[PDB]
């Protein structure tokens, strides 16, 4: 909520420079490999119908956000479990030594592992996570919403990430970083940093993509 | 959808 505001400040700063009316565009200036995410979500699935969201992210963790405003994650050692309450009450388990007050909410983390690991595509698996800060901690999924285009994640790190269904196009904008990871079309991507796109602008696709942006940070930001 | 990309 406090980093949703920096981001809504970052995207309307870039969106009110008109990005893309510069005389000449020279995007490959925006570029800055040291913005690269750590975490972004590789992949997802719905069940927001009888339980809730399952997703994994790209260092092949699994989370799940569960309808009654609870997530259970799965740190890849297949193991290490962490439950976090609607309060925010966080409490380790292991799947090894698994519990029985959420052996439900962790045979279900189970199914939707397997099913994303059997149909389901890696969104970035060619790109590398940065070496970030080290005193960071793995983020678990805020909130999301989908719309008729694309559909939008919250990351408890200030990073919001949106999937465009059509052109499988997608955006992951950290504004810790005040930059913005675009994976077009042919599942190449990029790093920017905002204030160097608004000196060298972009071209139409991104900048559309940065309009829609500030839009769904307003609709995440007004829930 | 009701997932991502197979």
């Amino acid at each position: 909520d406090c980093h949703l505001s920096d981001m809504l400040q970052q995207l309307h700063s870039v969106n009110a420079s008109k990005p893309s009316e510069r005389g000449l565009v020279r995007q490959e200036e925006a570029e800055d490999p040291a913005c690269i995410p750590i975490f972004w979500v590789s992949k997802w699935v719905d069940y927001s119908d009888k339980y809730g969201l399952g997703y994994q992210l790209c260092d092949n963790s699994v989370g799940v956000l569960f309808n009654d405003s609870t997530r259970l994650i799965l740190y890849n050692d297949g193991d290490s479990l962490q439950y976090i309450e609607r309060d925010g009450t966080e409490s380790y388990l292991t799947v090894s030594s698994h519990p029985n007050s959420l052996m439900k909410k962790i045979t279900l983390l189970k199914y939707f592992r397997n099913y994303m690991s059997e149909h389901l595509l890696k969104a970035g698996a060619n790109i590398t996570p940065r070496e970030g800060d080290e005193l960071a901690r793995l983020p678990y999924l805020r909130t999301w919403f989908r719309t008729r285009s694309a559909i939008i994640l919250h990351l408890s790190n200030g990073s919001v990430q949106i999937n465009f269904f059509q052109d499988h196009t997608k955006l992951i904008l950290c504004p810790l970083m005040a930059a913005v990871t675009y994976i077009d079309e042919k599942r190449d991507f990029r790093t920017y940093r905002l204030s160097l796109l608004e000196e060298y602008g972009c071209c139409k696709e991104l900048a559309s993509r940065l309009r829609y942006a500030r839009t769904m940070v307003d609709k995440l930001l007004s829930s | 959808p009701l997932h991502s990309t197979m």
